[PDB]
């Protein structure tokens, strides 16, 4: 509810001291956006050389272990991606200490709607709600100034009728789907441009941030291109090349493709594993696989030349890469492939597509790495976080490729198993919504991570619906290996075929909390996201039955 | 001979719009097959060629040599109209 620059000067005044400082910025959690945000944030701190702690939090339940344990001198705290949904004032408590409260916890979140207790009643925040939903948002505005603090019998009856009158519309709010408005990174950059830093790798961090989520919607991002492209116009390494030159040597616009790993993998394998194209061409089917080859017969690209790594393909095919696709792809309905994208060239190393980089980092997060076992695993993910954090750095590229050799493999897993599902037609159309469960599969170790099931769930909800009449219906998935029937189940959102009228607001967040409040059968919201929960095989089936009814949508 | 060129004008007609088993041109589907497989062997049944005309079948039992060279260039023409490419393939 504040100016970004002024919130900045506040976090400046409470910061620098002897001993320095102290602030812990919480990077959270598994979302690439977090990295994108906190890296340019951390670089900004290093600019004024302000000491910082930075914590890799996984579990939402895990945050309590930290904040309740170690705090001493820390008067100014910062947090990322948490608290937009569940309020930490009740969750942490707080317990006001010393107006002009000593500690300011900044909470940065893209999630909506905000918790009601957060924005109004200033204690721990210093909210980041600005500027996306301001709004009004008159529904939260009347939620308090009316409620607080609230012949005489008719005035009591009138008063109470008014109270429930506000409580109904208030109940409409805060019970709702969790949907990201704008990427937190973008706003950190809006905060950053007011201070005056135009830095190139910074901007690349923004591009990374925005393009973190294009796998899932945009939704506003379709109109974020002005806010990026203009900035790309606010700077330039040289008016003209001047090949290369070995330095600056920076990012530029190119006809990029939702196509998967075009530059770091072989072309044919790049269609065959791509996510958008899995769908339209029915590639899980042997009968459709051929249709790809017909694409190549249309392009005049040899099959043998399609099998070869993209660095080494002939030059003629490169110069025709932006034409041939226009000549052909239009006929297959694949006409939405070509985006205007961002590509940063490091020169003699190669170039990297904005999206593919994100595929590298995601790749890093799950691989390349009774409560003791889950804690130890979540711990392994915590360590792995930094292995992924390092790849963002420019000076070490040598491990970034270790991401990509993984990002390929994962797909080779994911695709494979994905097909293993469609052969058995495991989809349960049900009535109100679509649902699935993986009872068996190869290498569930890869599927342990929330984000792995976010991407498999994504290629699957993308595959089932082209569309593909009728009625985009949200999907459900489940997997188990070890940790005694943890059976991780993540919520999902429907995918429109590039024509998106409504955000549609994932409802699993609410539907799960209704069940936690009913019989709560081995239901665990331990994962940071409201869409993803844990379950046991003993209680999963009654849970599934209680999921089927009553349907909130 | 140049007269033989006119023969091509006939055999191309045999190459695409010829049908059998209630529609669904077979040789069109072979060209489509390679085609995708791009195995560069187009395959023509002698039964059908002899079914349309015995005059060409007689040319196969007299002088296959130069006639296959006349024929396969036209096959390349048919693949050319069906897939406006393979100037780069074979």
């Amino acid at each position: 509810i504040s100016q970004f620059s002024e919130a900045y000067n506040k976090i400046l005044r409470n910061s620098s001291s002897a001993s320095s400082c102290q602030l812990v910025i919480f990077v959270s959690c598994l979302n690439i956006d977090a990295l994108c945000a906190t890296k340019m944030l951390s670089l900004l701190f290093k600019k004024q050389l302000v000491q910082s702690q930075i914590v890799p939090i996984f579990g939402y339940s895990e945050l309590r272990r930290h904040y309740s344990q170690l705090d001493d001198n820390i008067n100014s705290l910062l947090l990322v991606g948490f608290g937009g949904v569940i309020d930490l004032e009740a969750f942490l408590e707080i317990d006001p200490q010393e107006q002009s409260f000593r500690r300011d916890i900044y909470v940065l979140d893209a999630h909506r709607p905000w918790n009601l207790d957060n924005i109004f009643g200033s204690q721990i925040i210093q909210c980041f709600d600005d500027g996306t939903v301001d709004d009004t948002l008159g529904e939260e505005k009347e939620a308090y100034y009316k409620l607080l603090e609230l012949n005489d019998l008719s005035k009591r009856k009138q008063r109470k009728k008014q109270i429930h009158e506000y409580e109904g519309v208030l109940e409409e709010y805060y019970s709702q789907g969790t949907t990201v408005v704008n990427s937190i990174s973008a706003q950190i950059y809006s905060l950053l441009s007011a201070i005056g830093e135009t830095n190139l790798s910074n901007l690349w961090l923004n591009i990374l941030g925005t393009t973190s989520l294009d796998i899932a919607y945009a939704q506003v991002y379709n109109r974020l291109y002005p806010l990026l492209q203009d900035e790309v116009k606010r700077l330039t390494p040289s008016s003209r090349n001047s090949v290369k030159t070995p330095d600056t040597l920076t990012l530029n616009i190119q006809p990029d493709y939702y196509l998967f790993l075009l530059r770091h993998s072989s072309l044919y394998d790049s269609f065959y594993y791509s996510n958008y194209v899995n769908a339209k061409l029915s590639l899980w089917n042997e009968n459709g696989k051929k249709r790809l080859h017909k694409m190549f017969a249309r392009m005049g690209i040899p099959l043998s030349t399609a099998q070869e790594t993209w660095l080494y393909m002939d030059h003629s095919i490169k110069r025709e890469l932006g034409i041939i696709f226009d000549k052909n792809l239009d006929r297959y309905g694949l006409q939405d492939i070509i985006r205007d994208g961002f590509v940063r060239t490091l020169g003699y190393r190669g170039s990297i597509s904005a999206s593919e980089f994100v595929e590298a980092l995601t790749a890093l997060l799950e691989v390349g790495n009774s409560a003791q076992k889950l804690t130890n695993l979540r711990k392994r993910w915590v360590s792995n976080f930094w292995l992924s954090w390092d790849a963002l750095d420019d000076r070490k590229v040598e491990l970034l490729n270790r991401g990509i050799q993984l990002a390929q493999d994962l797909q080779r897993a994911i695709f494979n198993t994905g097909v293993a599902i469609l052969e058995k037609k495991l989809i349960k159309h049900l009535r109100i919504y679509r649902l699935c469960v993986l009872q068996d599969g190869p290498d569930l170790d890869l599927y342990r991570n929330p984000l792995t099931l976010l991407r498999l769930g994504n290629t699957l909800i993308e595959c089932c619906a082209e569309s593909e009449d009728k009625q985009l219906l949200p999907m459900v998935l489940a997997s188990i290996d070890e940790n005694t029937d943890t059976y991780l189940v993540a919520g999902l959102t429907p995918r429109y075929p590039r024509g998106t009228k409504k955000p549609i607001l994932n409802n699993f967040s609410m539907a799960f909390q209704q069940i936690t409040a009913e019989t709560d059968a081995k239901v665990r919201i331990d994962n940071f996201e409201s869409s993803i929960i844990e379950i046991r095989r003993e209680d999963l089936s009654p849970f599934l039955e209680k999921l089927t009814l009553s349907g909130l949508l | 001979p140049n007269v033989s060129r006119t023969i091509a004008r006939e055999l191309k007609s045999f190459l695409l719009e010829y049908t059998d088993e209630t529609g669904r041109s077979v040789y069109g589907a072979r060209i489509r097959t390679l085609g995708e497989m791009n195995s560069e062997s187009l395959e023509v049944n002698y039964r059908h060629l002899a079914e349309s005309k015995a005059i060409l079948a007689l040319f196969l039992a007299k002088c296959p040599e130069e006639m296959l060279k006349i024929f396969d260039l036209v096959a390349m023409e048919a693949t050319e109209l069906h897939y406006p490419d393979y100037a780069r393939i074979h």
